[PDB]
């Protein structure tokens, strides 16, 4: 777990801002950095897997879901739901609807739904504390320390951009190895193909 | 009885040298690349950094048929 | 779901135009640039499909629709449409006619129309709310300060485009991992061909 | 469709000229500008078709049309017309004549043309409004402004307008592909050659 | 058995090392790209990055057919 405040201490270091009086970057805009930040590194590296299993029938249609990212598994009675698609197909094989954060199924038909998708537990308060693995503080901080580079403060902002970005993917590599190192298989052969 | 499991083993089969930071969950990699028809999909950036290294598996495929 | 107000924060941010009193660029402008973003991002992204099913007959022969992007599917009493035209061809196949958001059908028939389309919801007030996943605040800003940049305040106006450029094709990769992780099959093997 | 005004502006501060009192470009240049923008458009992608269907006798012998920029199809009485002349050829094969903006049929016959070709609708008016689609904004603004900066208002106006080249170029391929997603046929697979 | 039906795999399908940003709807991608006869629309400027690498698959029909 990471706590917000030593993510903000060190982008404001970083930043040449670290001054309790002034704070020339609101907490607002470092908040929601911050949360830009968390979307982005969620997506890329599909930290967090969530299971969600409901029920639908023709009272309620729909499945709200919260900081969705992607959907990699669908459910319906135990049936593999195949397609996706947004646009309230009348008839035809059944497919998964989803309509922005709410899901639901196209030819509708009713049961439950057992969906496997991914999440943010985004953050709003300085005292909040970021539920991620402690390796991931680096590309926390490289990250949404490229998005405010590009205030123009400074002349020479965006080369200073440039090796933040490569900070960044330094920080990036280490991440793999960890994710790889925890949720991977520890094999050192391959399997011969089988057909 | 060995050089036919060995050449068997030989095609069939790929050999590759990973770093320890190429991709997320290498044994899901390795497993979606063994088949014939693979589509693995990567981290992004991944393909430009060259952190897997592919080992020729058949270089002894011939000698082994003629022995 | 993304407030206007975020973006246009981030955008008078990045233009060293984050003064409450002066405001040399009219929100009028921002908001006409915001739409014009819009309708880039949404037409190459494909990000909006709609579906309307409609009737027309001799009395009313046009279908209007809005912000019209493209159409993909186009049925006719449960008939395909084949090919699109706007010249009103008196007869020979039947054809889709497109009359620049008005549509008909060429050689005309009595009928219903089910057409699969995009489409914008553009924005108009700066208290309104942009209906698009959060992944894409980042290429909505970078994409309408590209349009603001080439305003000639300064004479290195350019290169911060370029870059500005780069940084917006980083946001279109992350807003294409996010669709191809919502909209697209989960799969890791192609399959033979079947002729 | 597009109001003349937005294109007006767009210029108008692209060019540091956006004073109201002073407007050292007058707005009959900049309407002049943009019917040659108009042309240029329309010509190179073909964006408007049109088709008149008039009759010809002897006593009228030539058809007036109006903005023409190609013809791409001629029917007299449902007989297709093949070649095209300017010379008024006195007999033989049956060619359609063109005058500069009117049209009749080289060795003369009673009849009617059928003809599909390609127009302007040209502006004369800041009030008018164009009737193109919203995503051939940046390509008029674009196009216009390179016409504008070859005014050797500064000693560094010819990379100004390289860089607005560029632009256009991308403008041109935005519009492209809106083309291509209204009138172009949704396929993914081309057909065998049938000999 | 397991030759011919390998070989017939091999042949007839393609293989490609995708990145996770290379194309929206991937799937899609390896739908319309199985077929031979093949027009994929992509997103543009996805030809000058080669996010996509499409392995080479028929390394082992001659070994194959051989053995």
């Amino acid at each position: 777990m990471i706590e917000v405040s030593e993510v903000i201490a060190k982008v404001r270091e970083r930043l040449n801002d670290n001054e309790v009086g002034n704070y020339e970057i609101l907490d607002s805009v470092l908040v929601e950095n911050i949360n830009q930040a968390l979307l982005k590194i969620c997506l890329e590296f599909r930290l967090k897997k969530a299971i969600t299993r409901s029920l639908i029938t023709e009272e309620e249609r729909f499945l709200t879901l919260n900081n969705l990212l992607g959907i990699e598994s669908v459910k319906l009675d135990k049936k593999e739901i195949e397609s996706r698609n947004t646009i309230e197909k009348d008839t035809g094989e059944l497919e998964l609807l989803i309509l922005s954060d709410r899901i639901s199924v196209t030819p509708f038909k009713i049961g439950e739904l057992e969906v496997v998708y991914y999440t943010y537990e985004e953050i709003r308060n300085i005292l909040e504390t970021i539920k991620l693995p402690k390796i991931c503080l680096d590309v926390l901080v490289y990250s949404v320390l490229c998005n405010l580079l590009e205030i123009p403060n400074n002349e020479t902002n965006f080369s200073v951009l440039a090796n933040y970005k490569q900070l960044l993917k330094l920080a990036k590599d280490n991440l793999t190895n960890y994710l790889s190192l925890m949720y991977s298989k520890n094999i050192h052969f391959s399997k011969v193909v089988r057909v | 009885n060995y050089a036919e499991n060995r050449m068997g083993n030989m095609m069939g089969s790929f050999k590759a040298m990973f770093e320890e930071d190429a991709v997320v969950d290498v044994a899901e990699f390795v497993e979606t690349m063994s088949l014939d028809n693979a589509i693995a999909k990567v981290r992004p950036n991944a393909l430009k950094d060259h952190k897997i290294q592919f080992m020729n598996n058949q270089a002894d495929l011939s000698a082994l048929s003629q022995k």
